[PDB]
């Protein structure tokens, strides 16, 4: 489970108003720590997490700076990309971006990345080597060129080396309490009416943190993905995070089945059933 | 903190 | 293509009537972002707040709606959206079952 500061960008354009919006978001794990929305008046990088409150005016000036003109240009790109997809001023269209750092066992910078999707298709995304671009069709072969000529992908490595991964580190300390404390679910089954061919079984996982886990049905030593509902996992509104998965089963046979349940804030998988 | 590289597309 | 919401109505912890609570409606995996979503008390909107728009590795986009409630044996609450890919708003209720 290595940790990752990532953000996370959206432009989109309003035809009706003849305007963008742009709305950023940051993310350390699974923890969203601030937020920064170009419609707001007079808009700023806010916090959004309790120990991101801590840094002082010289942080949010600049990281305000940075945003404000983020959403500058951002908000000419899809202008340009409108031009690139034979595109009217007719309709609103998406540019999205998203960027991060996984901090590797030895302090250094295990994965980085950058990416760019139009309209929800990938568009264009940095290289594993951190230092050559992929486009995907021939206009983002123009962002490509252009980004080549003025050596972008060396500033992107030197950032996702280099303060990504600084700012991470201080983020987990500063957040050490919540960021570094991994909270298991409280699990159980329940069951349900489903229709003439069985009785719903559901397994619950219920307030864990942080938001990777895996819950699976068996029957005698056997998967049951094959016919099993399994939800998204989804936010508790506290910072934890629920899911839970479901399977009919035959009337009088819920004894043969067992929810498996792995988390990180557990020492071994649970097995459970319905009682 | 959040990357000051913004490239125009 | 676009792509469509898939919703979810939940409590924060596990109902109990007369007891404080917290109601969620999480919609997620949606392309493009405008969406309308709200909770309904008897058909009757809520003033429940919603997260910042983010997305997902997928590119598709996710936002919880919430609001404060106390469950009970009379009151039915459901979450409505809309958003392009629904040519009629897709409304889904809560049950404790969920």
């Amino acid at each position: 489970g290595p940790h990752s500061l990532s953000y996370f960008y959206t432009a989109v354009s309003r035809p009706d108003r003849g305007d963008s919006r742009f709305i950023a978001v940051g993310y350390v794990d699974d923890t969203q720590f601030v937020r920064f929305d170009s419609d707001a008046p007079n808009p700023r990088m806010e916090p959004r997490a309790p120990w991101i409150q801590q840094e002082g005016q010289d942080y949010w000036d600049r990281e305000t700076r940075k945003q404000r003109d983020t959403s500058q240009t951002y908000r000419v790109g899809l202008k340009n990309l409108r031009g690139y997809y034979n595109q009217s001023e007719a309709g609103s269209h998406t540019y999205q971006s998203m960027y991060g750092c996984y901090l590797g066992p030895d302090g250094l910078l295990l994965r980085g990345y950058r990416q760019y999707a139009y309209d929800g298709a990938d568009y264009i995304a940095l290289n594993e080597d951190l230092r050559s671009w992929t486009a995907a069709d021939t206009a983002a072969q123009i962002t490509k060129r252009k980004w080549e000529t003025a050596n972008v992908a060396e500033r992107r490595r030197s950032y996702l080396q280099g303060l990504c991964v600084e700012s991470l580190r201080e983020y987990l300390e500063m957040g050490k309490d919540t960021l570094q404390r991994a909270e298991p679910p409280k699990t159980h089954v329940t069951r349900h009416p489903s229709s003439d061919l069985g009785v719903t079984l559901r397994c619950w996982a219920l307030g864990f943190y942080p938001k990777e886990i895996s819950l699976t049905w068996q029957r005698e030593g056997q998967d049951q993905s094959q016919d099993m509902e399994l939800v998204e996992t989804r936010p508790s509104g506290d910072g934890t995070f629920q899911k839970w998965a479901a399977l009919v089963v035959p009337p009088g046979e819920e004894q043969s089945y067992t929810c498996h349940v792995q988390h990180e804030g557990l020492q071994e998988p649970l097995t459970l059933r319905w009682d | 903190y959040s990357s000051d590289v913004t490239t125009l597309v | 293509v676009a792509r469509p919401p898939k919703v979810q109505v939940y409590s924060r912890h596990p109902a109990e009537n007369g007891k404080p609570n917290y109601l969620n409606c999480y919609v997620s995996g949606f392309h493009p972002p405008q969406i309308e979503i709200d909770l309904l008390k008897n058909g009757e909107k809520m003033n429940a707040e919603q997260s910042d728009l983010s997305f997902s590795k997928d590119w598709s986009f996710y936002l919880l709606v919430h609001t404060e409630f106390t469950p009970n044996a009379v009151d039915q609450y459901s979450c409505r959206v809309k958003h392009v890919t629904l040519d009629k708003p897709k409304i889904v209720k809560w049950d404790r079952d969920h």
